[PDB]
RNA sequence: GGUGAAAUUCUUGGAUUUAUUGAAGACUAACUACUGCGAAAGCAUUUGCCAAGGACGUUUUCAUUAAUCAAGAACGAAAGUUAGGGGAUCGAAGAUGAUCAGAUACCGUCGUAGUCUUAACCAUAAACUAUGCCGACUAGGGAUCGGGUGGUGUUUUUUUAAUGACCCACUCGGCACCUUACGAGAAAUCAAAGUCUUUGGGUUCUGGGGGGAGUAUGGUCGCAAGGCUGAAACUUAAAGGAAUUG
RNA sequence: AAGAAAAUGUUUUU
């Protein structure tokens, strides 16, 4: 419930006590029940598999990677999102990845990602197309919808609201070091307008 | 300044947008087993002596 | 005039001709 | 008989969220309701049950797949690439 | 202000294990330091030198060989095979007009742990008497003949160590094999083994280097 | 009319030949209508074959040659004299010079 | 009894370099250009200042320890050229005639088996 | 870097150049030709799979089953549209630099859409050989692609020979070419544009001086851009084709 | 190898 992207839940045996420790793995696109998820540095190149980013040649595509090495995965973890690994340092032990926005970022050697994308991708490209769609969807994740422009409203209640005509009054772009209360609108606007141009930057 | 003196063992033809220097087939004086082709603008006939800043100038056709 | 853009000119007359066409009723 | 021209299974819409919204609302939908053929048992028996999960109602095996397909582009793709790198790394 | 090559240090390359001669050249780098030490510098350059360079015999000046710095012993940079290629002015003036080329390509692994990727040429040529005056393939029989050299260099190679190729490409063995495997086919002139990649390195094992 | 008998290309039976990129403008021109012309020039004349030998370190060198196939447009290769216009009947001839 | 470089020339079009570098390549030696010798923004190409670049670029060889080069000449390649420019062989004239010794001429012009769109657009510079 | 020359731009946070790696997308050089295949648009890396096809060979089979075709359909370059993917290069728009009298043009540096791909549309090109398709006949000549037949044929090793390549002769089919035209045409030119006032082998489509005009209106297809069908009022003595001399 | 600029010219009559 409020994730776009199905779980998998993988059972391993507890290697110091007999039993069976369950994990809740978020599942990529690909992998199915009864399939074998293997775990570890020597672990094959298989999509599902759990391997730290430094066992992985270069152009790789990992899902659920982890900042640092045991944090248990902090990126690319939305449907359809995954990182690709763009170079490896071997001494100093350090990962080149790209990330989903397209950032790079320079991760431990020894953080583990699991291969292929995450499951469930395409999601956004259907239109919710109602208003009772949306409801359900924010149902299930928090209460941040609907949503009131902030002109709609009185002087009292928003830096937008008040006047004769519904205006923003003075510039909605608002500097980084603005106060809470004032960071209302497009905060630390490097530029407005509709985007016209390329996207990576050198 | 660099000395080197040459002597001209055949014309080529007249050269330049007016016609103005003539290319030359041109011998060096010392070691005479070396020729460069070289562009002179004055009045110039077969076995001619000339006096060169460089040695080494391929002189081209003017266009 | 070139007949490409003597085509082009006609195309865009009967393009403006539409409009006003759909604009009147 | 043909019942609709054109709309299909957004029929349902009315002439409700514009032609466009559901002529998309339309290819997603099919796609997301189309029967797949199983991987596995060889039947076109695999349905989507909730967004991203693939079950057939043969050989109950399931598979992560997309939000409104089996299999995406995306998918395949990274599937090539893993098999051209596994296969380089143990050769 | 600053005349970097006087803290530069020379290295000189002992190449080879079995072409024909150790010494190619020299090298330099910057003097080993605290943080930059010049086995790290080195040990990853490449150098390309002519096989006639190598064996003292100009019948090889095509044939450029690649050898990378493995392993640094008192100013001595032990190398191996890298890979080989023919020289653009060679591949050039063999592709002529009025003639069929054939190119074939093949993914092997050698006898010990190298993946290697060969890539042979053939040119068609015409016979003693031929009065047409192209001789072009009907690219049935160019199937064929491509079929016959992937043989060919499949067996060649992976029934030999990276050495033992090395060995065997130097008299060019493998050319005229394929010239006698081909000649039921076509005449083909000018049978080549153009190039020569290495893809896969196996673990260092300075071991099997040290057989110089 | 017609200028030339079969056309300003050499393509019948074919419908459409790949395109080439003249060297000298960059002008897109069909593979079969480029003025093709081969260079086999030796990479070192500079009237200074014999200077590059004595200097050189082997023995009869037997220097190479540079090869370059240029492709020219029918505009840029009568700009630069590749080919020169021909009266009707000298234009029927297909020979080399 | 003598130690080997590499001159690499490379000759475009509205410049030159010539850069000797040791055999492997990693390590350089004086890359020196006519645009270092003249200045008119125009000129680079030009026979001389490439001769002039030549030049110091061996006096700095010869005053480095190097005595021969293995010449490997290149023009523009790609997708642009593929000529050598007008500058490239008189570099190599300079070189020779300079005292370094001269070894194994290549050339080494980047040739695609084929290429991406070229510049300029489908009708070309139309000047 | 770029140009004829500039300038925008990058650059001692090291531009350009060199070396070792890697990734992404496009594309398939040279070989490449008066060469091949396809109904056309088109199609150029290897290999595998799947179906398809022409030419030839045939003392095989059926026996008129055929030609061309309104209505009706399949495919249909590029650009363009919709939704995903991908987005290296080039690059409508746009941003800049210069030139100019002006230059939101040519030239220069970026760069969105597009360029690539899947699923759908669109159905247009100087979509050209500006030459409908089927059939018969009328000159000479040499090449070349595919098949077949023959030879005291050359070369290649198997072991006598034989497939392979090659030479010569013949033949069917094909892309074309050279000469001359009996002939044709206004001529350019044409082996079909000939067999035509000595006018008839079969059949489909189209045109009737130039504009107005591929426009108005109606219909129809398309999301749109537009496609198909398609006038007249009115105006005009020329417009046009080939060739000749300046 | 390449090499800057160049817009305009009333009607009828021969
Ligand atoms: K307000
Ligand atoms: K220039
Ligand atoms: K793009
Ligand atoms: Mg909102
Ligand atoms: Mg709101
Ligand atoms: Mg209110
Ligand atoms: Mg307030
Ligand atoms: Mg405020
Ligand atoms: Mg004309
Ligand atoms: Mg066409
Ligand atoms: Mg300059
Ligand atoms: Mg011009
Ligand atoms: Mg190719
Ligand atoms: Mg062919
Ligand atoms: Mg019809
Ligand atoms: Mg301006
Ligand atoms: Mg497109
Ligand atoms: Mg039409
Ligand atoms: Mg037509
Ligand atoms: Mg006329
Ligand atoms: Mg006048
Ligand atoms: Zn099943
Ligand atoms: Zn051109």
């Amino acid at each position: 419930s409020g994730r776009g992207a199905p779980l998998a839940k993988v059972v391993f045996r507890d290697p110091y006590k007999y039993r069976l420790r369950e994990e809740i793995f978020i599942a990529n696109e690909g992998v199915h029940t009864g399939q074998f998820i293997y775990a570890g540095k020597k672990a094959s190149l298989n999509v599902g598999n759990v391997l730290p980013l430094g066992s992985v040649p270069e152009g790789t595509i990992v899902s659920n990677v982890e900042e640092k090495p045991g944090d248990r995965g902090a990126l690319a973890r939305a449907s359809g999102n995954y990182v690709i690994i763009i170079g490896h340092n071997p001494d100093e032990n350090k990962t080149r990845v790209r990330l989903p926005s397209g950032a790079k970022k320079v991760i431990s050697s020894d953080a583990r990602g699991v291969i292929g994308v995450i499951a469930g991708g395409g999601r956004v490209d259907k239109p919710l197309l109602k208003a009772g769609r949306a409801f359900h969807k924010y149902r299930l994740k928090r209460n941040s919808w609907p949503k009131t422009r902030g002109v709609a409203m009185n002087p009292v209640d928003h830096p937008h609201g008040g006047g004769n005509h519904q205006h923003i009054g003075k510039a909605s772009t608002i500097s980084r070091g603005a106060v809470s209360g004032q960071k209302a609108g497009l905060i630390a606007a490097r530029r407005t307008g509709l985007l016209r141009g390329s996207q990576k930057t050198q | 300044t660099p000395v080197t003196l040459a002597k001209v063992i055949k014309v080529l033809g007249r050269t330049g947008s007016r016609g103005g220097v003539t290319q030359v087939r041109v011998e060096f004086l010392e070691d005479t087993s070396r020729t460069i082709v070289r562009n002179v603008k004055g009045p110039v006939r077969e076995n001619d002596i000339l006096v060169l800043m460089e040695s080494e100038r391929e002189a081209r056709r003017l266009r | 005039m070139r007949a490409k853009w003597r085509k082009k000119r006609t195309r865009r007359l009967k393009r403006k001709r539409r409009k006003v066409r759909a604009r009147s009723k | 008989a043909k019942r609709t021209k054109k709309v299909g299974i957004t029929g349902k819409y009315g002439v409700r969220y514009g032609s466009s919204l559901r002529r998309q609302v339309k290819k997603l939908e099919i796609q997301q309701h189309a029967r797949y053929d199983c991987s596995f048992c060889g039947k076109k028996t695999v349905k989507r049950g909730a967004a991203g999960i693939w079950t057939c109602s043969c050989c109950k095996k399931t598979v992560a797949g997309g939000a409104y397909t089996v299999s995406t582009a995306a998918a395949a793709t990274v599937r090539s690439t893993i098999r051209r790198l596994r296969e380089m790394v143990e050769a | 202000v600053v005349d970097p090559f006087t803290r530069k240090e020379w290295f000189d390359i002992k190449a080879p294990s079995t072409f024909e001669n150790r010494n190619v050249g020299k090298t330099l780098v910057n003097k080993s330091t605290g943080l930059k030490s010049a086995s790290d510098a080195l040990k990853g350059r490449v150098v390309e030198v002519c096989l006639a360079d190598l064996q003292g015999s100009e019948d090889h000046s095509f044939r450029k060989i690649k050898l990378r710095v493995d392993e640094v012993q008192g100013k001595n940079l032990l190398t191996n095979f890298h890979g080989m290629d023919f020289t653009t002015d060679k591949l050039r003036s063999m592709v002529r007009k009025w003639q069929t080329l054939i190119e074939a390509n093949v993914t092997v692994k050698t006898s010990d742990d190298y993946v290697l990727r060969i890539f042979a040429i053939a040119f068609t040529r015409k016979q003693a008497n031929q009065v047409k005056r192209h001789s072009y393939a009907q690219s049935s029989h160019i199937r064929a003949i491509r079929k016959v050299i992937s043989e060919i260099l499949t067996k060649e190679v992976q029934g030999s160590t990276l050495a033992q190729l090395t060995s065997k490409l130097i008299p060019e063995v493998i050319n005229k094999e394929i010239e006698n495997a081909t000649k039921d086919i076509f005449p083909l002139q000018n049978i080549h083994v153009r190039k020569v990649k290495l893809l896969k390195q196996p673990k260092f094992d300075v071991g099997a280097l040290m057989a110089l | 009319p017609k200028k030339r008998a079969s056309n300003g290309r050499n393509k019948k039976g074919r419908g459409h030949v790949k395109p080439v990129r003249c060297v000298n403008c960059s002008k897109s021109i069909p593979k079969d209508k480029a003025i093709k012309r081969m260079a086999i020039r030796n990479i070192v004349e500079a009237a200074a074959v014999r200077d590059l030998s004595e200097a050189s370190v082997y023995p009869e060198y037997a220097l190479p040659k540079t090869y370059n196939k240029l492709h020219y447009c029918v505009s840029c290769a009568i700009h630069a004299r590749i080919v020169r216009v021909r009266s009707r009947e000298d234009r029927k001839n297909r020979a080399p010079p | 009894s003598q130690v080997f470089g590499v001159a690499r020339i490379y000759a475009s079009f509205n410049d030159t370099f010539v850069h000797v570098t040791d055999l492997s390549g990693k390590e350089t030696i004086a890359r020196v250009t006519g645009g270092m010798k003249v200045k008119a923004d125009r000129d680079e190409s030009s026979p001389y200042a490439a001769m002039l670049a030549a030049q110091d670029v061996a006096a700095k060889c010869k005053e480095v320890g190097i005595t021969a080069v293995h010449v490997k000449i290149r023009a523009t390649g790609g997708t642009r050229t593929k000529t050598p420019g007008p500058g490239g062989q008189a570099a190599l004239r300079a070189l020779a005639r300079s005292g370094l010794r001269i070894g194994r001429i290549e050339d080494v012009t980047p040739v695609p088996s084929d290429s991406t769109r070229k510049k300029g657009g489908r009708r070309g510079r139309r000047l």
